[PDB]
Parts: structure tokens; sequence; C-alpha cells
């Protein structure tokens, strides 16, 4: 029932800021996490990070930590990903999916529902070149 | 933590059985495991969560098991439509190696 779709640019020169946008059109962002997954063209799938819909929790890849920023707007039904220091190694395919069943609400209780990862969407391709 | 998949590839025929191996560096409970079906040019999808609970809409030939640190996905009767890379990753997804199953 829940249908989501990624979006973004296609040609990013280096020393810029990458910015992609995932939009949901089947329900709300409520009671779930929201994640990002990278696939380089030679290798397999890589994890970037995920965020909670309140904006009160986020878990990141230790490799890509200090250059990434994930945000979500409850009303506009969208999630934006931003990335700094664009290299030609960042030419890859980007995926957007919602995480497991948990609605574990708080900073005090501790965010504890994370099991599976349902719909993934089509994805997008980001090519880094100077042409 | 670290995760490792073996074998790296497989090419078999229909009506046969496949067997994969997914191994963690430490002891992992039976809940944070999921199995995937990534076809090229398509959208990947969930096959199995919590290492035994079958996802909705995928056929019964995909059966998984394992415990502690040894995990296994098994197709009972191979089909020509099962040409996809299969992924096992944890809850936080910070690993992943990949295994491609081909049709002979
Ligand atoms: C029973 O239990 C339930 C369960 O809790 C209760 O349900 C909640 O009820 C709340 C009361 O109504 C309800 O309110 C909302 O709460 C939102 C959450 O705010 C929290 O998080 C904020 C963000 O924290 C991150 O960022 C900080 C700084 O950046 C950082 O310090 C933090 O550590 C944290 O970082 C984490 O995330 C990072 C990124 O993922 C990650 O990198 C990092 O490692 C960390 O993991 C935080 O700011 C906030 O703390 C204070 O914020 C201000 C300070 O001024 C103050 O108002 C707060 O009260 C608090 O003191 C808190 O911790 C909150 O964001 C919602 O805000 C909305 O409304 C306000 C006011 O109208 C508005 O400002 C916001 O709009 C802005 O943002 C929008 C986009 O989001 C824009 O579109 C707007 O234009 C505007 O810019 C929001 O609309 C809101 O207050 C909440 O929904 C319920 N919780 C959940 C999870 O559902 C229930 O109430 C209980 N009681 C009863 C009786 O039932
Ligand atoms: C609104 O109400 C809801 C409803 O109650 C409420 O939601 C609950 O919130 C509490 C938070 O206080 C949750 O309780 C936590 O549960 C954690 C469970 O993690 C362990 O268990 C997983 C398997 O389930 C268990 O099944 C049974 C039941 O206990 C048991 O027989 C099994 O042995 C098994 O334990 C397992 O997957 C999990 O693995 C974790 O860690 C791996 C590490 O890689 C990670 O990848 C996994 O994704 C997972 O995170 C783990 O084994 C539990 O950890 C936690 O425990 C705290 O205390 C212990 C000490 O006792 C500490 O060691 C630990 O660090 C924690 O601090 C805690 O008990 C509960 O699960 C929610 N309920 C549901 C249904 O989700 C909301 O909070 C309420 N909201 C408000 C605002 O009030
Ligand atoms: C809890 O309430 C929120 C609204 O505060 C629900 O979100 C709405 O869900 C309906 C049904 O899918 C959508 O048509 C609306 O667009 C949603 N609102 C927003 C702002 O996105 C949420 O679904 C409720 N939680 C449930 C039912 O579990």
């Amino acid at each position: 029932q829940v249908q989501l779709q990624e979006s973004g640019p296609g040609l990013v020169k280096p020393s810029e800021t990458l910015s992609v946008t995932c939009r949901v059109s089947g329900g709300s962002l409520d009671l779930y996490y929201w994640s990002w997954i990278r696939q380089p063209p030679g290798k397999g799938l890589q994890w970037i990070g995920f965020v909670y819909f309140d904006g009160s929790y986020g878990d990141y890849d230790p490799s890509l930590r200090s250059r990434v920023t994930i945000s979500a707007d409850m009303s506009k039904n969208q999630i934006s990903l931003r990335l700094k220091s664009v290299t030609p190694a960042d030419t890859a395919v980007y995926y957007c999916a919602r995480l497991g069943p948990g609605g574990i609400f708080d900073r005090w209780t501790g965010h504890y529902g994370d099991k599976w990862l349902d719909p993934w969407g089509q994805g997008t391709l980001v090519t880094v070149s100077s042409a | 933590i670290d995760l490792t998949q073996s074998p790296r590839t497989l090419s078999l025929s229909a009506g046969e059985r496949a067997t994969l191996l997914c191994r963690a560096s430490q002891s992992v409970s039976n809940v944070a495991l999921a199995w995937y079906q990534h076809k090229p040019g398509q959208a990947p999808r969930l096959l199995l969560h919590e290492a035994s609970t079958r996802a909705t809409g995928i056929p019964d030939r995909f059966i998984g098991s394992g415990s502690g640190r040894d995990f296994t996905l098994t197709i009972t009767s191979l089909e020509p439509e099962d040409f996809a890379v299969y992924y096992c990753q944890l809850s936080g997804r910070r690993l992943g190696q990949g295994t491609k199953v081909e049709i002979k």
C-alpha cells in the first residue's frame, strides 16, 4: 500500500554538496525509522544511516559520519539526505527504505524497535564528473 | 561486529537445492537477521525476518535457519526465476558481502 519514490540530480561536480529527496505517498512518516543505502557500481550494498521521524535519534556509518546529514519533515512527507566533500568515488546508486516495526518513543526509554526493512523504492543514480 | 558470507557464487539447475552460509564474528540473537533478493535493475525486497518468520508474499521454498553465529538460507526446489544476489545483513545494516546465484 505504501508507495515511496526517490529523487535528486544526475550530474554532480566535485567540491559540491550532494542532496537527494525521498518522498512517501501511501501513508505517514509516523511510528517508523527512515534509512539510506548506497551501492557502488562494482561492489554490493552499503549502509549510510537512518533517522527517527521525530528527529530525536539517528545512527550513522562510522566511515561517512562527519559529512552526512539526514532530515525528515513530518508534514511534507519527505526525507532529505545531504552529503559533503563530493568525490568521484561517490558515483553510486542510492536507495531509500523504512526500517522495522518499532515505535519505541523517547530519549529516556531508548530507541529499541529495529528488525526489518520494507519497501526500498526504485533508487537513483549519482554520477560525479567534471564534464 | 563483522559478518561474512560463503560461498561467493553458485550456478545450479532447476529442481535442486541451494545452501548458503552467513556467519557473524560474535554471538548474535535470532531476531536481528533478515534475508534479501536483489535483482539487477529492480527493487530489492525482504525474504525472511528474525531468521525463521517468512515474509508476506514470497513462496515457501525459501526456508532459513541457524543460531548463535551460523545462519543458513535454503531453497528447497530451485526455479529459473531465482536469479538474484542474496544478502544477509544485521539490524543496523553496517555489514554486507553478497552472494550471486546463477542458473546452469
Ligand atoms: C507520553 O509519551 C509520548 C512519548 O514521548 C509523548 O509524545 C511526544 O509528545 C510530544 C509533546 O507533544 C511531541 O512533541 C514533539 O517533540 C519533537 C521531538 O523533539 C525532541 O527532539 C528534538 C531534536 O533533538 C535532536 O536534536 C537536538 C539538537 O539538534 C540534539 O540536541 C538532540 O540530541 C537530538 O539529536 C538526536 O538526533 C540527531 C539527528 O537524528 C542525532 O544526530 C543525535 O545523535 C541525536 O540522536 C529536540 O530539539 C527536543 O528537545 C527540546 O527542543 C526544544 C528546545 O527549544 C523544546 O521545544 C523541546 O520541548 C525540548 O526541550 C526534543 O528532545 C519536537 O521536535 C516537536 O517539535 C514540533 O513543535 C515545535 C513547536 O511547535 C516546533 O519547533 C517543531 O517545528 C520545527 O521543525 C519542523 C520540522 O520538524 C519545521 O517544519 C518547523 O517549521 C519548525 O522549524 C515541531 O513542529 C514536538 O514538540 C512528540 O511528537 C511526541 N514524541 C514522539 C516521538 O512522537 C507524550 O507527550 C507523553 N505524554 C502524554 C501526556 O501523552
Ligand atoms: C509504550 O509502550 C510500549 C509497549 O511496552 C513500550 O515499548 C517497549 O519499550 C521498552 C523500553 O524500555 C522495550 O524494552 C527493551 O527491550 C529490549 C529488547 O532487546 C533484546 O531483545 C530482543 C529479542 O526480544 C526478547 O524477547 C523476549 C522478551 O524479553 C526474551 O525472551 C528474549 O530473550 C529477547 O530478549 C533482541 O533482538 C535484542 O537485540 C538487541 O540488540 C541487538 C544488538 O546488535 C540489536 O541489533 C537488536 O536490534 C536489539 O536492539 C535484545 O536481545 C531490551 O534490550 C531492553 O533492555 C534494557 O535493559 C537491559 C537490562 O534488562 C539492558 O541490557 C539493555 O541495554 C536495555 O537497556 C528493554 O528491555 C520493549 O521491547 C518495548 N516493547 C515493544 C513491544 O517493543 C514503549 O517504551 C512505551 N513508550 C513510552 C513512551 O512509555
Ligand atoms: C496517528 O495520527 C497521525 C496524524 O497525527 C496519522 O497520520 C495520518 O495518517 C493518515 C492515514 O494514513 C494519512 O492520511 C495522513 O496524511 C497522516 N497524517 C500526516 C500528517 O501524515 C497516523 O497514521 C496515526 N497512526 C496510526 C493510525 O497508527
